[PDB]
């Protein structure tokens, strides 16, 4: 299945106070009104630049994830979990099974079967949103729970989603998965682009409202004029330039081109 | 500035908003022509027509009443004055009237005059004959009106001549 | 260009979009060909209206016919006179109608320190500026030099009287009624009651100076303009004021637009009723306009914080601070790149200190009108 | 640590969000920090000039 | 070494498109002067006697 986000997957795109001011910014966003999967319950998915990630339970199903280029030895990867008592970041070079799990006795972590080289370690209804980038050796991930009043159904509205964590890593990252805890005794994946964007902040510094500039002529005109009211008439907004495809070189005939065969082709 | 490369868009995205304020001055500029010609002609309510007759007591308006036979609807002396006058980023924008629209504000300038005096500018259009109106005007430069009447086929003879000097002068 | 079309967000969120001068064949419903350009997304009808937003060469459009629309505009109704040669119209009645007229007479003086501005309380830029002459001195002259104007902008539009003229206390002006124009002790600054609903619908080197005549100097101008000529008519302006009933100075006025006494004498009751029902609709009007003034106070604010942003550009650096060029940089390495602030810097000041020349032009010519109004139709019949 | 400037400093107010470091005015200049160590907010301005 | 040369250059065309900005501003407000003046003779020439 495919579903529709409406306004979701917007976060503080770093720290500095703020409030009552349209602020714009150019960085990487999920697009409004997007494509997102669905999943029901899983597989090996891309990164490729950033993700979006939500789920909705009450039980906690949705047990971290999985991180990397080849989710195995010979490189190197991260791997978030979270059994029943908190969450354990780790990274090392691992052996993780093709198809990767936790039980629910209640004996689990069928996960992986390595856990070499360890270069970094770590231990310690509902709405749960994420955030995952990955620039210039550091690992970010904004994150946001808000309570829903349905089950586990993508719903409407507008949440802003804070930073969490900063890892200083250095890990390559082309794919992901995810972590579910079996049955014995709902997600979606959007993708991030570079996108600008016009936020507007509350008095507190929230962010309360977003307008995204590239969706329609609307919108559009709204950044030109960084205000979210437009009164009635006519405004310039950008320009109109024809695309040229290849390249012909032309050129004039090979009349004295070049007699070689006389001193690479003599007879004495 | 730049011109199609990306090397220089990227540089000249260095100097901040100078080139946003040059583009809100020639906008305003824009702007400013269509409201001078606003202010200029369309300086009367409705569009007025002259009657089709054209006993204006031995005045004759024809070089300068419009043309029927002409896409443009121009007089013979709008006409004359008619025939005596893509890059890097440029462009010309094209006015909000059509100077066919200026030419039947003018029309009706006009035709609001020869059928009411100045009654058209103050409220309603309130007709009077032409002699009747000249003869008001004579009294307000101070003369008395039969100067007017006794003299109007003289007075409508030099009017005329006059009228033929301009093209002749144009 | 590309030039979007919008009825207002307060109202609809449909959009049409123009594409200047572009033959509307090669743009990438409702795609409709202009002497202008392709226009997408509203609908061409066959009706005229007057104008709402002008696209070009006769065609408007506006948000009425659900969608956006576009035709060619009204030039107005279609009014025939029944010209002949013995026929004439004359009027059995009149209305007294009352309109107004808004001019701006100044705008706000502003102060800058070159230095403060483009160095910053710093010695190594400030020395380095040393070497550019005198431009900051001229710049400086020229800001006082429009400072001084506004001044005397305002004191040739109000200071038209000599003595302050004040009103009898028992006001019986023949049935006129003056008392939403008149000053109120109970208000603000002792303004009148239509003075305030005017009066409520409109860092680092930087300074703004305050004007020299203050409010409450201005209101006492006009009441006292406006207690001389409603009991003085014309003569305050021309020597002595010289009292007169002011239903015997409406019939002089009658006289001098060609009607006789006897018609305001015998209507007086009627002309009376009309003035004042017409002054208690200016106030409703304001009350549910003030664009030009409005727009000079934009202009100026939209220019003095395009000055503000401009100090956190590089213009070709490694930073926009001086205590970052001053700290990763050893001095002979940082005169290069405070230099290429500097001359950024003065760019933008000096690119400010000339729109604002010619800004105050064009205020100075308004403020021009609008005192030889104040003579000619306060002061006098025109 | 890494803020350099001059001026009057201030009890503020204002509440960052918790892992904002400083605040910035609309045209862009610092206006609030946070002490590192006590993790306080802090208002700036310029030195009373003019 | 090319970023030196093309910063040269778009100054120099910066300049040049400042001076044309300037002037057509100066030329406008010339053009507004004499609009203003046919307006009032449309008036008063026109619609009444002077
Ligand atoms: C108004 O004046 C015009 C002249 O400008 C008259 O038209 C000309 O009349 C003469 C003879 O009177 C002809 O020889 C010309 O060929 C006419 N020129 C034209 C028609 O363009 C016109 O007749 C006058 N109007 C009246 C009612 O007499
Ligand atoms: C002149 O016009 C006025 C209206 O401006 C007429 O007075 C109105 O008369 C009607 C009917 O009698 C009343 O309902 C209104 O209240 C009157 N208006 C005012 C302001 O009093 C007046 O009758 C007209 N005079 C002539 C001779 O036609
Ligand atoms: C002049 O007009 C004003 C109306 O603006 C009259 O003042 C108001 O009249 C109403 C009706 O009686 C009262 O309810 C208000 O309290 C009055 N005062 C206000 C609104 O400030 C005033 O009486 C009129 N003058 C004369 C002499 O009739
Ligand atoms: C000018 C010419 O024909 N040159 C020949 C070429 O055609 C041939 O393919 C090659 C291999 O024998 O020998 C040489
Ligand atoms: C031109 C227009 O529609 N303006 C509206 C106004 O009528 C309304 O009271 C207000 C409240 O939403 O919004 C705006
Ligand atoms: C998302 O893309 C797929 C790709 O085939 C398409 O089938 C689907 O209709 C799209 N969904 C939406 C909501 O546009
Ligand atoms: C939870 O998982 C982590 C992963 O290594 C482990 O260290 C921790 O001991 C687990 N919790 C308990 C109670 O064993
Ligand atoms: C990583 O683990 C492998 C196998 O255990 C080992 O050969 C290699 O030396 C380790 N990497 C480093 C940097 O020691
Ligand atoms: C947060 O914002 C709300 C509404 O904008 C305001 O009432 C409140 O005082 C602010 N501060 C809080 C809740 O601490
Ligand atoms: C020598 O001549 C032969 C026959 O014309 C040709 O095949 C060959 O390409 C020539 N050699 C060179 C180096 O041109
Ligand atoms: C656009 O191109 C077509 C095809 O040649 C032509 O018929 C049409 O007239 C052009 N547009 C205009 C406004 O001339
Ligand atoms: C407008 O009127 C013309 C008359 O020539 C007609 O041909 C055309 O179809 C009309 N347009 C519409 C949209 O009805």
């Amino acid at each position: 299945a495919y579903t529709n986000s409406f306004t979701r997957g917007v976060y503080y795109p770093d720290k500095v106070f703020r409030s009552s001011v349209l602020h714009s910014t150019q960085d990487l966003f999920l697009p409004f009104f997007s494509n997102v999967t669905w999943f029901h319950a899983n597989p090996v998915l891309p990164f490729n630049d950033g993700v979006y990630f939500a789920s909705t339970e009450k039980s906690n199903i949705i047990r971290g994830w999985i991180f990397g280029t080849t989710l195995d030895s010979k490189t190197q990867s991260l791997l978030i979990v979270n059994n029943a008592t908190n969450v354990v970041i780790k990274v090392c070079e691992f052996q993780f099974c093709n198809d990767p799990f936790l039980g629910v006795m209640e004996s689990e972590f069928r996960v992986y079967s390595s856990a070499n080289n360890c270069t970094f370690e770590y231990v310690s209804k509902n709405l749960r949103e994420f955030v995952f980038k990955n620039i210039d050796g550091y690992f970010k991930i904004y994150s946001k729970h808000t309570p829903i009043n349905l089950v586990r159904d993508l719903p409407q509205g507008f949440s802003a989603l804070e930073p969490l964590v900063d890892l200083p890593i250095g890990i390559n990252i082309t794919r992901f998965q995810t972590l579910l805890a079996l049955h014995r005794s709902a997600y979606y994946v959007g993708y991030l682009q570079p996108r600008t964007f016009l936020l507007k902040y509350n008095e507190n510094g929230t962010i309360t409202d977003a307008v995204d500039c590239a969706l329609d002529p609307l919108s559009e005109t709204k950044c030109t004029l960084k205000s979210f009211t437009v009164e009635k008439g006519i405004y310039q907004t950008s320009n109109f330039r024809v695309q040229p495809t290849e390249s012909i070189v032309r050129f004039p005939n090979i009349t004295n081109l070049c007699p070689f065969g006389e001193v690479f082709n003599a007879t004495r | 500035i730049c011109g199609d490369s990306t090397e220089c868009s990227n540089l000249l995205l260095q100097y901040g908003s100078f080139c946003t304020q040059l583009n809100r001055a020639l906008t305003g500029i824009a702007v400013e022509q269509d409201k001078n010609t606003q202010e200029v002609f369309a300086q009367v309510k409705q569009i007025y027509k002259t009657p089709p007759i054209k006993d204006f007591g031995g005045f004759n308006f024809s070089q300068i009443l419009p043309d029927p036979s002409k896409p443009s609807k121009r007089s013979f002396i709008e006409d004359l004055l008619f025939n005596k006058v893509k890059f890097n980023g440029l462009t010309v924008l094209p006015p909000l009237l059509t100077d066919e629209m200026i030419a039947q504000y003018t029309s009706a300038l006009l035709a609001g005059t020869i059928t009411s005096g100045w009654t058209f500018g103050a409220g309603a259009a309130l007709q009077i004959p032409f002699a009747m109106q000249m003869a008001y005007r004579f009294n307000g430069i101070g003369v008395t009106q039969n100067v007017l009447y006794e003299n109007q086929k003289l007075i409508a003879n030099q009017f005329n001549s006059a009228i033929g000097k301009i093209q002749d002068s144009l | 260009g590309v030039s979007v079309i919008t009825p207002g967000t307060n109202t609809s969120n449909q959009v049409a979009v123009l594409y200047q001068d572009v033959n509307c064949t090669e743009v990438p419903s409702n795609v409709f060909q202009t002497r202008a350009g392709c226009l997408i997304g509203a609908e061409h009808v066959n009706n005229s209206y007057e104008c709402d937003i002008p696209i070009g060469a006769g065609i408007c459009a506006s948000y009425q016919t659900q969608s956006i629309i576009a035709y060619t505009m009204s030039l107005g109704a279609e009014n025939s006179v029944a010209y002949s040669n013995n026929s004439i119209a004359i009027p059995t009645n009149f209305t007294i109608s009352v309109t107004t007229e808004i001019l701006p007479v100044s705008m706000t003086k502003t102060s800058v320190d070159c230095t403060m501005y483009i160095c910053g309380d710093s010695t190594e830029c400030s020395n380095l500026l040393l070497q550019y002459g005198s431009f900051c001195t001229q710049l400086n002259r020229a800001l006082t030099g429009i400072a001084v104007e506004q001044d005397k902008n305002t004191q040739e539009v109000f200071a038209q009287v000599k003595q302050i003229y004040k009103t009898p206390p028992i006001k019986d002006f023949g049935g006129f009624n003056f008392s939403q124009i008149l000053p109120d002790p109970s208000k603000p600054s002792k303004r009148s009651f239509i003075e305030d609903l005017l009066f409520n619908k409109v860092f680092n080197g930087l300074t703004v100076l305050p004007p020299l005549l203050t409010d409450e100097m201005i209101a006492q101008y006009t009441s006292a303009l406006l207690a001389g000529t409603i009991t003085s008519g014309w003569t305050f302006g021309a020597g002595a004021a010289l009292q007169i009933p002011f239903a015997m100075q409406m019939a002089y006025r009658f006289n001098g637009i060609g009607v006789t006494q006897n018609v305001l004498y015998e209507n007086q009751k009627l002309i009376a009723n009309q003035f004042n029902s017409a002054i208690g609709k200016i106030q409703d009007s304001l009350s549910s306009a003030l664009g030009k003034l409005q727009d000079v106070v934009n202009q100026n604010a939209q220019a003095l914080n395009t000055l503000v942003k401009q100090l956190s550009s590089n213009f070709g650096a490694i930073s926009s601070v001086l205590n970052d060029i001053l700290s990763r940089l050893d001095p002979p390495e940082a005169e290069v790149q405070i230099d290429r602030l500097i001359t950024g810097r003065l760019q933008s000041l000096q690119t400010y200190v000339t729109q604002q020349l010619i800004r105050a032009a064009e205020i100075r010519a308004s403020a021009n009108l609008a005192a030889t109004k104040m003579s000619e139709c306060v002061l006098g019949q025109s | 640590n890494g803020l350099t400037g001059t001026g009057v400093l201030t009890e503020s107010n204002k509440k960052f969000l918790p892992f904002q470091q400083f605040g910035r005015d609309i045209a862009d200049t610092t206006d609030a920090v946070r002490d590192p160590q006590t993790l306080e907010i802090l208002d700036i301005t310029p030195c009373s000039f003019g």
